[PDB]
């Protein structure tokens, strides 16, 4: 079952620090952990709503990797590699 | 009759294909009639730029003591340059990494910190 | 049923050959071929995507060398523009005088 | 003999900003990120089946935008003379960048 | 409010309110005609600018500048200060991404 | 005759009051003294960048006059999109 | 000019007729025609533009009605999309009946 | 510019070396005091890249391939 | 009113033959191709430096003419004493 | 037909011997008169140069250049090469201390 809470409590507190110690931050306040689950559910909504629209155009029911490489390209963040 | 022939690329001495950048420039509907002096110019600008991701990367593989140009060695060569980080400046490279940088103010230098029982 | 798997087309033989002239000892792992075919298919899209706009703004119907050269002067940054415009001019000159 | 060399606050965090900035692997666990992508796609079209290379091209672009909003919230928390990122910094970086 | 003196910082609020409600250009037309002409000499000589070309350049250049100041202001109010300064302009340009 | 050409005093042509009227539309209340030299650095880089792309289109058409549908075609690429002073 | 000179094309006559339907007894200045005529000529090059790429990725060679419906779904934003995908189909319905 | 290089090395006195690490970095102050020799200064750290360890890899004959 | 060209000689007149005449006095036998752009970069940072000190003396006397005794006085400070061109 | 083409590099030894035995300046006076005029514009405008000031600047500038090329040559003969190149000019300037 995709329990709503479980899916977002999936980005756990240790991995919201180790994804931030790769940027330089030395001390992290307690409330950063809540806001940073908010900004990764309003980014995935926008990338996974423009991969569904291309998938429907070709009358397919599987979201292929090339479609995500074409959803990201439109919004200004091209990804080179996991696609062609 | 009609003779025997050789590749158009060799005639102009360019390694990158000059007969495949003509089909891909005409079957993409970029323009109605492609000049025949344009496939050759555009198979040289790509080749000059290919060496800019094949030489700066290789020189950064010897420095880490390895004989293959793996995906990270590509970032340490397109993020350490000033005219190749202003072209590929939004692209994210798969399984790459970040360039090492720690801002100076954070580095340990509180000098005893102070405010404690007079260390005097 | 039939075989005839669609034959995928990639600029990957040509990248290996440029590695050989620039460095004769190194070799590229499979992922770097992936992060390199994508680069070749991205600069081609920008240069033939500003040529077509230039051909239309000045009413015209063909992309000749000058048009594929105005783009290199605009899309590529500062120094790489000067070296690249020259590298092409030497290569076209050889084609006509042969 | 009660000294496990307890490190003073600030020497076990400058030995991790230096081991995670020199590696190429992915920090978020794969299985918990194969349920966030599916809950956010059970509201747009029901019964969509994701490929196995498109649940890794979404991890590698939602772990390279977060590590790009933590270098613009550690250049704004050093402008008010603080060393601790706080939730009023992440909100400023977004307004200037254009993503409000 | 003796016309002789209004306390410091109260004339400016009247200035902000009046200026935000009109659209006339704020840099003089004859001096800006020259800045463009000087910058053009290096790229080529014998270039003749039609009247509209120096008008558009005035209505884009004012707009980039009006914007940087609103973002510099947002950064200043963050540090608890109420005045723009030289350091604040640089944080706005690194975050927006222009300088690199 | 006109025996003089345009020197480089122009970058100081933007006056101290003009940068205090384009910043009072921005919400700024107490402009600091050193800002005036910096704002003549940010304008100076921008005016060149719209200009280099503007000349590059004109030389394509082998003319000698930079008309406004060239400025409007340069300003779209960099980022903005002026609607109006052009077609 | 009139020295055997060329004639430009503007969507300016059409905009005036729309102004009359939504708000009667109101007029537009010629400076405000210039901002509006550019917008009608900029939304044409973004909605048509995404359609060209969509046709190529699929491999199909024609830009038909379905393609100008996926472009309106992606380029436009939230509730100015549902109110415009619906409006267009109604006009395609009527044309199919008569031309 | 010398005190700021004493906090970095964790000391509270500007001793003679901390004076060289501040007059051998700034470009304006290394083109004025460019012949002077500080009394016990030392030198500024720099190892040329070509000789760094291995790099070209000391295998030589590398018998095999 | 104005020489149409305003290039003020852009490091020009140092043509391939002049740099292949100075080098031959030096002893050079096979000059390579890229030297010509570089030797127009070293002459440039020298002619400016004698000049900045030369103007600085003239403005001190308030005169508007750079006489040769000013160039001999500037050249002594940098390190090379020209003997006699001015005296 | 007498091509009389002296083999490569033997016309130049005759050139070196003849050039080292005379004192006439090798850069033309009219072009040099202008390079100084351009580099003077920035420091001040309205500066009038007497005839001797351009002449002195020509003798010092030829002399710095003649020298850099006897030291670049000495560096080239060290690497076993016989021709000056762009890289050699930068070792001479780092060692002499000009930087």
């Amino acid at each position: 079952r995709k329990v709503l809470r479980d899916n977002i409590q999936g980005i756990t507190k240790p991995a919201i620090r180790r994804l931030a110690r790769r940027g330089g931050v030395k001390r992290i306040s307690g409330l950063i952990y809540e806001e940073t689950r908010g900004v990764l559910k309003v980014f995935l909504e926008n990338v996974i709503r423009d991969a569904v629209t291309y998938t429907e155009h070709a009358k397919r029911k599987t979201v292929t990797a090339m479609d995500v490489v074409y959803a990201l390209k439109r919004q200004g963040r091209t990804l080179y590699g996991f696609g062609g | 009759a009609r003779a025997k022939a050789k590749t158009r690329s060799s005639r102009a001495g360019l390694q990158f294909p000059v007969g495949r950048v003509h089909r891909l420039l005409r079957k993409g509907n970029y323009s109605e009639r492609v000049g025949a002096g344009a496939p050759v110019y555009l198979a040289a600008v790509l080749e000059y730029l290919t060496a800019e991701i094949l030489e700066l990367a290789g020189n950064a593989a010897r420095d880490n003591k390895k004989t293959r140009i793996i995906p990270r060695h590509l970032q340490l060569a397109i993020r350490n340059d000033e005219e190749l980080n202003k072209l590929l400046g939004r692209v994210t490279i798969a399984q790459g990494g970040v360039l090492p940088n720690i801002q100076a103010v954070l580095l340990p230098k509180k000098t005893e910190s102070h405010h404690k029982a007079k260390g005097k | 049923k039939k075989r005839k798997r669609s034959r995928k087309e990639s600029y990957s033989v040509y990248v290996y050959k440029v590695l050989k002239q620039v460095h004769p000892d190194t070799g590229i792992s499979s992922k770097a071929m992936g992060i390199m075919n994508s680069f070749v298919n991205d600069i081609f899209e920008r240069i033939a995507g500003e040529a077509s706009r230039l051909a239309h703004y000045n009413k015209r119907s063909t992309i000749t060398s000058r048009e594929i050269q105005t783009a290199v002067r605009l899309l590529l940054p500062g120094e790489l523009a000067k070296h690249a415009v020259s590298e092409g001019t030497k290569a076209v000159t050889k084609y006509t005088s042969a | 003999v009660k000294k496990p060399h307890r490190y003073r606050p600030g020497t076990v965090a400058l030995r991790e900003i230096r081991r995670y900035q020199k590696s190429t692997e992915l920090l978020i666990r794969k299985l918990p990120f194969q349920r966030l992508v599916r809950e956010i796609a059970q509201d747009f079209k029901t019964d969509l089946r994701f490929q196995s290379s498109a649940v890794m091209a979404l991890q590698e672009a939602c772990e390279a935008y977060l590590v790009g909003l933590f270098e613009d919230t550690n250049l704004c928390a050093i402008h008010a003379k603080r060393v601790t990122i706080m939730p009023k910094d992440i909100q400023l970086a977004r307004r200037i960048r254009g993503e409000r």
